[PDB]
């Protein structure tokens, strides 16, 4: 049987304050998406790794958020559906099971947004 | 150690920084250094 790809789960929590202030103390964990762009973050699986833990928020504005999983032309599997969140009022967060090896792509979608730009806020972990 | 589908109910029911900052000192999660991450910007 082809791999069964696990549900990803999806929650969020209410300090974005604290959240964001921990990730500004490193200037790469903050992403500028412009006007009608999407920025897409590569996250590897880790070779001891099992599962992908992800957090994200924005300033002002709302962004959309999708994941999908890069099978190492290359298998692109939707495991995160792109959708928009509220993340600058709440941190969303959310993991997902390896389903194998390959990349997870963290899509950070503005492409509705005409007059916008978006700082993204965002953190990944693995776990053994 | 536990499992991670553990350590997923935990963080997913409890989420916190304190809970993480635990979760990291047990070596339980690691973070991916987000210097390592590749970009990719598209219009």
């Amino acid at each position: 049987s082809l791999p069964v790809i696990a549900a990803p789960s999806m929650w969020t929590r209410p300090q974005i304050k604290d959240f964001k202030e921990k990730i500004q103390q490193d200037a790469d964990s903050v992403i500028t998406v412009g006007r009608g762009e999407v920025v897409t973050v590569r996250v590897p699986t880790h070779e001891e790794g099992s599962y992908l833990f992800w957090e994200f928020a924005t300033d002002n504005y709302d962004i959309g958020f999708g994941v999908y999983f890069e099978w190492t032309k290359p298998l692109l599997d939707e495991i995160v559906p792109v959708y928009r969140r509220d993340c600058h009022e709440e941190v969303y967060a959310g993991s997902h099971q390896y389903p194998g090896r390959g990349v997870y792509l963290l899509k950070f979608d503005n492409s509705y947004s005409l007059w916008r730009s978006k700082s993204v806020y965002y953190r990944v972990y693995y776990t053994r | 150690t536990p499992a991670p589908d553990a350590i997923n109910d935990l963080l997913r029911s409890v989420d916190s920084q304190e809970v993480r900052d635990y979760c990291q000192k047990k070596g339980w999660i690691v973070i991916h250094p987000s210097n390592e991450l590749v970009v990719e910007k598209h219009i």
